[PDB]
């Protein structure tokens, strides 16, 4: 009954990168972390430091 | 109430940006500098004067 499902999304600032270089703007993780998930799951995204502001995080975000 | 005075206010704000549209974004920070230097009886004509923004704009944002 305490149980949880974690997602994890490694290099996700390079998602964004490849997006915008090819003339898109909406890589899946920008839009996926906006989203609103089921109750007993986690997101998790992990980048560097200075291309943290490609994904953009909503004012709810822990950092 | 607020032992430690201004959390809210910047959580709000910060909130009140995210959530407008993407040519608003100067604006409010526009009124927030102009709001930031005046002496304290601002008449709104003067106001929209030196920051170029509409009344309704600046009403709609107070309220």
């Amino acid at each position: 009954p305490l149980a949880v499902l974690c997602i994890i999304i490694d290099a996700a600032d390079n998602a964004q990168m490849a997006a915008e270089e090819i003339g898109e703007t909406r890589s899946f993780i920008k839009d996926l972390i906006r989203e609103k998930l089921p109750d007993g799951v986690c997101l998790v995204a992990l980048c560097r430091p200075y291309r943290r502001e490609l994904l953009d995080p909503p004012p709810e975000a822990l950092t | 109430v607020e032992d430690t005075i201004g959390e809210v206010l910047e959580k709000s704000i910060a909130r009140l940006r995210d959530t407008a549209g993407i040519s608003e974004r100067a604006q409010i920070d526009t009124i927030c500098s102009a709001l930031a230097i005046l002496r304290p009886l601002i008449p709104l004509s003067v106001l929209s004067a030196i920051s170029g923004v509409a009344g309704s704009a600046i009403k709609s944002f107070a309220l």
